[PDB]
């Protein structure tokens, strides 16, 4: 008895994911449609067993897995490469067998695996015993002699899909490329990541932002919005001078010599009773000048190679 | 039969493009951008007549 | 008293469900049906086959053919991966092999299947030749035992990588068969099988048009374009606004905005059962063909023509 | 109105899309038109 | 050859059969012919 | 007929194959012919 089980409860809505309506369609029909409508899937009509996601880093793959994990209403397992590779010789493989076994015990269920590139690559003889034994058990235990392939669902993620072996490529029978977001999706992620903070701009100003930010990732958006949320702390504690505005006392940074401009530091000011100036357009453009796009374009050419073939 | 089969493929492609342009037009009105809209909703229509 | 976990229940797939495979079908009918139905023919010089290998590119139908043999066996069908053979300490890694063929001979007539024999074999250095050379050696003796126990058992081997299979086990599997990609007619047959009981719309030569459109797939590629084809009418049910009654009491299907009896609603609005899905049309089929380019690569086919051209 | 007129064009342009899913050019060429005229009515 | 020519007729006559399973008379009337001519080439 | 004529060609072309398994060219050249003529009778 090993019992290396782990699962959890995150919180990510559908509509906080931008773009990706093919992936949204495939996962709604792969998750919501079996549970809500089990009678449609009978006999010849069977649900999808293996779904792969891939693309450049930070196009929203693992965050989409978070969204499926919240919107599952199913026993959502998730395993990295850590819990599969064991010490001695035998628990490296029997834990895979118990993983799909107990996964079928808690059916209907969804299994996610992140960065499956650490388990593939049978070509050559490098990474020999772990690759052959563990990867062999992933193949045969994924489907094989008497595996109930119905029920569970194997979600694969990677950043390198060309080093993924063709056999596991066939195992993940419905693969989806996740590109960089376009204008409108990044407008949506701007309007989501501003959140409850009182902004200053309009929708077409976010369109001006997404036009300015051609070719980012989701993390790039997260950090320019983060820097945009970190400019008013810099201004509220910068130099010398705050000022009362308006539930009992509330002071914000202002220039030297202004309407009610006392001279002080943030340290001088009482818990809560300090508020920073609302995010402004300049903070956005300053954050745009702060950070390059993360990804490189020849890697995008390889994503267009594998996507242009197998996508 | 070969030429008619390709014509079916080609018309299917045009229909997909018309629907794409309409979707893009809709997405545009979500920022009140009448300019883009009046254009895509047009490039689309002309093409449905090109069918 | 260190027994294993075996197969008992057979997964019901019919013998006609596979396509192609005529050499493998011939070899397994003469290797399974012919000994049981005609035991008097195999006597003295005429002996049944002891080792049969299947191999080829991934998804040409190898393990599904093993499913078909498992259903059509009427015999104690064992099956073992590389998991149940490799044990923890030192000794149960090999005595379990001995008990496997032992209890396999106890439940004779019987069939033994081993998937992915390259995980069983494979030596590079000192670490690869430790605790796998022992189990490989026990397989070497227990399948040298053709002169010991000719009748009874049969060892079915499958793999996707036959060149990394060692030459000794290659000789153990004495009758090996390459399983190529299927042709036009076999994929027409798999289309007409995998449509099943679903009410289709096409004719046989339309399936010939499909197989002509789908030059160079695998069996899994066929399974997923048929799967997507079985997902397209439910996508029509989810899609747009507007259904319509047709025809056992009320039955509505998706239709375009403004049509003969076109009410405006969503699938959610519509009552249990009383939904009518769109019949599979060639457009859903061709859309599914445009959805997924072939999976296997042609240089891997060149290596299958290398090992097949030599050892096939 | 307007805030709605802008909302009804989309309503149209959707139906139009939904219509082409049955190759119904008739409906399409119409809704995609009733819509356009209305975007000029804006 | 011959031992093979006799084997290729069958190969043909099979394809021909397989072809009629889609009512494809064209292919059939051809393979069933390329085959016959060859049985005379014997 | 026809649905059967198409079925009898195959019946022929099989016998023909079965015949070449004894090198019997005579039977073959005949059945592979009675068959062909009939595919033209279609
Ligand atoms: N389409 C998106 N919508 C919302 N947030 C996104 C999107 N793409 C990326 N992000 C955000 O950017 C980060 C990177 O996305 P994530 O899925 O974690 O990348 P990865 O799959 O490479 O781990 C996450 O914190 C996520 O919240
Ligand atoms: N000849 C065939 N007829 C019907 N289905 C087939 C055939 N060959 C393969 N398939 C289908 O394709 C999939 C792959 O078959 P299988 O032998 O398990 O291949 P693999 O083990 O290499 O994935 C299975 O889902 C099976 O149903
Ligand atoms: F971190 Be991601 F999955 F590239
Ligand atoms: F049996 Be298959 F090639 F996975
Ligand atoms: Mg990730
Ligand atoms: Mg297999």
């Amino acid at each position: 008895l090993s019992s290396a089980i782990l699962s959890e409860k995150p919180n990510v809505k559908w509509e906080d994911v931008a773009g990706l309506e093919g992936a949204k369609e495939a996962l709604k029909e792969a998750v919501i449609l079996p549970v809500k409508f089990p009678h449609l899937f009978k006999g010849n009509r069977k649900p999808t067993s293996g779904i792969l996601l891939y693309g450049p880093p930070g196009t929203g793959k693992s965050y989409l897995a978070k969204a499926v994990a919240t919107e599952a209403n199913s026993t959502f397992f998730s395993v990295s490469s850590s819990d599969l590779v064991s010490k001695w010789m035998g628990e490296s493989e029997k834990l895979v067998k118990q993983l799909f076994a107990m996964a079928r015990e808690n059916k209907p269920s969804i299994i996610f695996i992140d960065e499956v590139d650490a388990l593939t690559g049978t070509r050559g003889e490098g990474e020999s015993e772990a690759s052959r034994r563990i990867k062999t058990e992933l193949l045969v235990q994924m489907n094989g002699v008497g595996n109930d392939s119905q029920g569970v669902l194997v979600l694969g993620a990677t950043n390198i899909p060309w080093q993924l072996d063709s056999a596991i490529r066939r195992r993940f029978e419905r693969r989806i490329y996740i590109p960089l977001p376009d204008l409108a999706a990044r407008t949506t992620m701007f309007e989501i990541n501003v959140g409850d903070t009182p902004c200053v701009l309009t929708k077409e100003d976010y369109r001006t932002l997404g036009a300015m930010t051609e070719g980012y990732s989701g993390s790039d958006i997260a950090v320019v919005v983060k820097d945009a949320l970190m400019q008013p702390i810099r201004k509220i504690q910068s130099a010398t001078h705050f000022k009362d505005v308006s539930e009992t006392r509330k002071l914000t940074p202002c220039s030297p010599g202004d309407d009610g401009a006392i001279e002080m530091s943030w340290t001088d000011i009482e818990a809560d009773e300090l508020k920073e100036p609302d995010l402004t357009i300049k903070d956005f453009l300053k954050a745009i000048k702060s950070t390059r796009p993360t990804v490189n374009e020849d890697d995008l050419l390889k994503q267009e190679q594998f996507t242009r073939d197998f996508g | 039969t070969k030429d008619e089969l390709t014509k079916i493929m080609d018309r299917a492609s045009k229909i997909e493009q018309i629907q794409k342009l309409a979707k893009y037009a809709i997405s545009a009105l979500n920022y009140e951008d009448l300019p883009t809209a009046k254009d895509e909703l047009t490039k689309a229509l002309d093409l449905l007549n090109s069918i």
